[PDB]
């Protein structure tokens, strides 16, 4: 639900 | 057979060195010498999986596995492509049944813990990792992801000596020239050296340059001036990430306000239209958007873009998800520019220049950085924050003076307060506040009752909890409210008489010593609280112990992650924000300045850890930037105990979010177009990049 900056 | 075993042998080794097209040649003569081949299939499959041939890759798997049924490793590495295609319960299917022909067999452990993670299962990750570890205890991809589990969750149990075995695993790695096992991404957050930071990014950049070396493309031939464009210079923009991510919620007003006249803007999406209106804004915007998640093969689309004329191709990815840097591998435009999107070198010499700052990247450790530094002249950070949350810009205040303890906020709250009888006007531009009468009460009680929503004087009144019921295209950014909102420190259970500092970041961006620098400063000022997320909530009881034991009594109190408006809006009942140095808030930070509410950083090396500096010299409050741990915890302490500086300080904070450049798109687009002028005009005059201030 919550994006986020991820590998 | 013999013969066939030779075949095999040799396209093995190939393929560590990256030779891809010959590896696969030999794989499928050894298959052709010798049909049954059960290790040849597994092998060829695993090199077709690296191109992205996942059904001709699924079909020797399963080849593999009708020659041999007990034949683990191919389950395991069948699982992987499963796991690629989007098919999570095919993949835990194959792990499972690896696991259960051969329990002593780490890889299988490895893989499972891996989509435990990606699954937000952190403590069976951590313990299939630990499974792999003892069945294998040199296996460095376990340790590696099994260290950034226990980041996650905040685990330091033995941290300093893990730290040192990461920077010695790494070391190991790049002597022997394998692929690190630390991520790109995540080697800010350990001791490595900026060397090995660099290192380690241009191994994972020399991944896309082998896959690029099957297709035998020539060198693409470069516009040496703007003359097909007529005279416009073409910027393409590549992301994965327009659409509900971080990176359009920073820049989805970018490509909008690009002069027309001298500017011409292409944007490739790598991810498809997830129906979201930042998808849409980008699209309608953009000179031109090309949906590039249409064109897989990385040949084709990289053909698309030369067409296209691109000038500057601008790479928003780096090493996160979604990232295809094969596209930027194979040079399909002059100047190639990393922006925004990645905060790292990516080591790679098929990208030219990175976008930066002097403050976030100053010019002694430009050989942290493989690319040139490209200098805008403030901050290299932007927010669309004015556009998404106009609603945030006044606020509204109910005296049960404070100006954090029930904020109102709404496009129609001056109507609403000009129906109320008796609202007092406190000078800071002005902050009205509504004493407490009989509207205040209805308000209030609302709030205590847990409501929804009610009306005063045909207003709506909605309660900040409750975003989600009312308008969800407003709880996520991608509509502004049409409703009044309330916002208050005890539907967070935050003191009413006391000092807030918060830190709205994922919990892996915190380590000890920040936990220790936070604690300090707790037990300096009395009655006051840290306010952290749930971000993940199993890191919860680790935080909280360790306070225990740095000698902190319900001093911190978490909140669950809330939808995105809610989060900006609710930084207003915070008096300070506590940045973490390791690793800054990044669009984070933007949130809560955007709220008026203080930062307080400690500048590190890294450009993770300089972030949150260049936003507030930007914004133009150097007071807030620390220069060590004894002055970040000053600073931090007199903000909580020195009110009339606190007050100050806030002002200046909620001023100059307006008056400053830091949420400024206009004059920050216009920057970044001189900026590609001048990047271009160097390029025209036929010289190679070099820095730029
Ligand atoms: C690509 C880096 C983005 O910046 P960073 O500050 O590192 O933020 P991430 O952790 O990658 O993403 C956080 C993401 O979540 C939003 N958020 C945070 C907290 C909350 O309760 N609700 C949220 O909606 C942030 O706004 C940010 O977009």
């Amino acid at each position: 639900v919550t994006p986020v900056s991820t590998a | 057979p013999t013969h066939a075993d030779s075949l095999n042998n040799l396209a093995n080794i190939k393929r560590e060195q990256g030779n891809i097209e010959e590896a696969v040649r030999l794989y499928r003569k050894a298959l052709e010498v010798f049909p049954e081949f059960a290790a040849a299939h597994s092998n060829l499959a695993s090199v077709l999986q690296q191109q992205g041939k996942l059904q001709e890759a699924l079909m020797h798997y399963k080849e593999a596995i009708r020659i041999s049924p007990t034949f683990a490793d191919a389950y395991s590495n069948m699982g992987n492509t499963l796991k690629e295609m989007q098919d999570v319960q095919g993949a835990l299917q194959c792990y499972t049944r690896a696991i259960q022909i051969n329990p002593a067999f780490a890889d299988a452990h490895s893989n499972l813990a891996s989509i435990h993670k990606d699954s937000g299962n952190i403590p069976e990750a951590i313990a299939s990792y630990r499974t792999a570890l003892k069945l294998k205890p040199d296996f460095p991809d376990a340790y590696c992801n099994l260290a950034h589990c226990l980041q996650i969750v905040c685990d330091w149990t033995d941290y300093d000596e893990r730290m040192k075995k990461l920077v010695s695993i790494v070391a190991d790695q790049l002597e022997k020239n394998r692929l690190p096992s630390v991520h790109p991404h995540h080697s800010m957050l350990y001791p490595l050296s900026h060397g090995f930071r660099k290192a380690i990014a241009e191994r994972h950049g020399n991944l896309c340059l082998d896959k690029i070396n099957v297709l035998h493309k020539p060198p693409y031939e470069h516009p040496k001036d703007l003359k097909l464009s007529d005279g416009r210079l073409r910027v393409g923009y590549v992301s994965s990430d327009f659409g509900n991510h971080p990176t359009s919620h920073l820049m989805q007003s970018i490509p909008g306000m690009h002069n027309p006249d001298k500017f011409e803007v292409f944007c490739y999406a790598l991810s498809p239209d997830d129906g979201t209106n930042f998808r849409v804004k980008v699209m309608a915007e953009a000179n031109h958007f090309i949906d590039l998640s249409q064109i897989p093969c990385n040949g084709k689309a990289a053909d698309r873009i030369h067409q296209d004329g691109i000038h500057i191709l601008v790479n928003m990815n780096g090493y996160t998800k979604g990232a295809r840097n094969e596209l930027f591998a194979l040079r399909p435009a002059p100047i190639q520019a990393m922006w925004l999107g990645y905060p790292g070198t990516s080591g790679a010499l098929f990208m030219d220049y990175i976008i930066t700052d002097q403050e976030t990247s100053p010019a002694e450790v430009a050989e942290q950085y493989s690319e040139k530094l490209a200098y805008m002249p403030h901050t290299f950070f932007i927010g669309d924050h004015a556009n998404m949350f106009p609603h945030l810009k006044k606020k509204a205040v109910i005296d049960f003076i404070y100006d954090n303890r029930i904020v109102l906020n709404g496009i129609d709250l001056k109507a609403f307060l000009d129906s109320l009888p008796d609202v007092k006007i406190v000078k800071m531009l002005n902050m009205p506040v509504i004493p407490m009468n009989t509207i205040a009460e209805a308000v209030i009680e609302m709030i205590n009752r847990g409501q929804i929503q009610i009306t005063i004087n045909g207003f709506s009144i909605s309660n900040g909890l409750a975003t989600t019921q009312i308008n969800n295209k407003a709880a996520t950014g991608e509509e502004v409210p049409r409703t009044i909102i309330v916002t208050t420190r005890s539907q967070y259970g935050l003191p009413e008489d006391a000092i807030v500092y918060c830190n709205f970041n994922q919990l892996y961006k915190i380590d000890p010593s920040t936990l220790q620098m936070w604690a300090n400063i707790l037990k300096r000022v009395p009655n006051s609280v840290l306010w952290l997320l749930r971000f993940p909530a199993v890191g919860e009881p680790n935080i909280q112990q360790y306070a225990q034991n740095m000698g902190l009594p319900n001093r911190i109190i978490f909140s669950p992650v809330a939808p995105k408006e809610e989060h900006v809006r609710r930084g207003q009942l915070a008096d300070v924000c506590l940045d973490t140095p390791l690793c800054n808030g990044h669009t984070t930070g933007m949130d809560v300045l955007w709220a008026g509410t203080p930062m307080v950083t400690m500048p590190g090396e890294t450009l993770a850890s300089r972030v949150a500096a260049s936003q507030l010299t930007c914004l133009g409050c150097l007071e807030l930037i620390a220069k060590n741990r004894q002055e970040y915890e000053d600073i931090a302490v007199k903000l909580g105990t020195d009110l009339e500086y606190l007050k100050k300080v806030r002002g200046k904070v909620w001023k100059q979010r307006i008056s400053s450049p830091l949420f400024n798109t206009k004059q920050y687009t216009m920057e970044l177009e001189r900026l590609y002028l001048q990047m271009w005009e160097h390029y025209a005059a036929g010289n190679k990049p070099d820095h730029m201030i």
